RNA sequence: UUUGUGGGUGGUGGUGCAU
């Protein structure tokens, strides 16, 4: 039951940012970031129908200048709703590089990321496809390490799903610090994941790919330095009760010729 | 007519994204003049105002409390690298056939400690420097040294002369292969002060530290 | 987030063909 004058000109500019593909922003966006009430404006605006680069755009804008709980709310609402958007708008889920552009401005800000879109995607269950883009914007473009090991860290303790799994790959991968007490979040997952031979479990017994096999190998591989020893018999076990068919004596070797601290 | 059909197809276009674009600024700059003014102050005349999140930050405290790295690449097959420098033998070959076709404070440091452990004192500088300018300074004083204590002193037997020498030798290698300008514009000006010194005398500047000179820049 | 010092680079690839 707003002022009219709030609708009108919010639904307009809304109309506007969808005929706008090039060129240049309003007055009353560029003044948006001078205010507060970025949610009702922009719920006035109805954001999810604009255009690539005026997604673009907002980005840009809310990233270079506004703040944590702000890029929150903002980049779970609009990012996961314009990305979930794109994807299932493209019949063979291709992402528009403008709006991947949009999730790099996400990585960059630097709480904006995981309070925002990839943990709500994590709980939404977004499809492989999705899992892998987001995957590789993980690889191009880096946050702090600190955040990142933070992403780790509450993936591995969040429970098992093909994202999940995937986007852990990534991160392994992707070479980062991995603390002490983030290996034991890690092979905390790997203890919910190997054969507890009393009380067994779906997610200790299930179907694991070999997307997690390469995630396997990147963990004994790079970071064979801070799995404490008991955790190192303890993959000892989960590899050889759930091996591979020529990836997993290579995360043998690597296991049992890693020496730690 | 084909052609001019073609050319006609591109005067529409031409047409309609100019009108288009016009359309769009007119209403643009319409709100941005009036209703953009009006939104912001309404808008501002009203108002708008964890697992995940907790993790973040703990995991982040976690981060700083214990960050952690060795990297490691994958590792390489015994032809494949050895097939490689091969080849870079080769490469180095041909570069050849193509060529062949077309001090005080270092002074007072190292001489308080003690040259058959100043050896390894020098070595250690050097390690503590290489964990640009301090390294290829370093080594242009260092051959200085060298020069020096070898013109200072014949001595030692072949036990410890030829060993300490050596050993230098090859330090002098790798710094060679990786710094050279500093080296070169020392040697330079080094002929430069061993040529004045001849023409001041001929026979009474000359010794074995500059016939050493010659061996150590004939053989980097 | 950037700086003083080392360094990763081909596929948001086309692609037949058989299930």
């Amino acid at each position: 039951a707003l002022p009219e004058k709030v609708i009108k000109a919010y639904t307009t500019v809304g109309s506007i940012l969808k005929t706008w593909t090039h060129g240049k922003l309003p007055k009353l966006f560029k003044v948006i970031p001078s205010l507060r009430n970025w949610q009702d404006v922009i719920y006035v605006t109805n954001p999810e129908e604009w255009s690539p680069h005026v997604v673009y755009e907002a980005t840009k804008l809310f990233v270079s200048n506004l703040t944590a709980k702000e890029s929150q709310k903002f980049i779970n609402l609009i990012l996961l709703e314009r990305f979930r958007d794109n994807i299932e708008t493209s019949e063979d889920h291709s992402l528009n590089y403008h709006i991947y552009r949009a999730v790099k401005k996400s990585l960059y800000k630097p709480s904006a990321f995981f309070k925002g879109f990839l943990f709500p995607l994590v709980e939404t269950g977004c499809n492989v496809r999705e899992a892998t883009i987001a995957g590789s914007v993980l690889a191009k473009v880096s946050v702090p390490a600190l955040h990142s090991s933070a992403a780790l860290s509450y993936l591995l303790r969040l429970p098992f799903s093909p994202p999940t799994t995937v986007f852990i790959k990534i991160l392994l991968d992707k070479k980062y610090a991995l603390p002490y007490q983030t290996v034991d979040d890690c092979v905390y997952y790997f203890m919910r994941f190997r054969i507890l031979d009393g009380s067994n479990g779906e997610d200790a017994t299930r179907v694991l790919p070999v997307i997690w096999h390469k995630a396997f190998l990147t963990f004994a591989q790079r970071y064979k330095n801070d799995i404490t020893q008991d955790q190192r018999d303890f993959l000892l076990e989960t590899v050889r009760q759930r091996g591979h068919k020529d990836i997993g004596p290579e995360i043998r070797r690597e296991l049992l010729a890693g020496a730690s601290r | 007519k084909k052609t001019k059909a073609e050319v006609m197809k591109e005067v529409i276009a031409k047409s309609k994204f100019y009108k288009q674009e016009r359309q769009k600024a007119q209403g643009i700059m319409e709100d941005q003049i009036d209703n953009l003014d009006d939104n912001f102050e309404d808008v501002m005349s009203e108002l708008m105002m964890t697992d995940l999140d907790k993790e973040y930050d703990i995991k982040v405290k976690e981060l700083q409390l214990d960050k952690r790295a060795a990297p490691s690449d994958r590792t390489k097959t015994e032809e494949e690298k050895n097939a490689e420098a091969e080849e870079k033998k080769r490469e180095l070959e041909q570069q050849r056939l193509d060529r062949m076709n077309g001090d005080a404070l270092l002074d007072q440091v190292k001489k308080l400690d003690l040259d058959d452990h100043p050896k390894i004192v020098k070595n250690i500088i050097k390690a503590y420097q290489p964990k640009k300018e301090k390294l290829g300074k370093f080594t242009a004083v260092l051959l200085r040294h060298i020069i020096f204590l070898s013109n200072q002193n014949y001595l030692k037997n072949v036990q410890s002369f030829k060993r300490t020498q050596n050993a230098l030798i090859s330090i002098l290698k790798s710094l060679s292969e990786k710094y050279n300008r500093e080296l070169s514009e020392e040697c330079r000006d080094y002929i430069n002060e061993m040529q004045a010194r001849y023409k001041k005398n001929h026979f009474d500047a000359l010794s074995n530290g500059d016939l050493v000179f010659f061996s150590i820049i004939g053989i980097l």
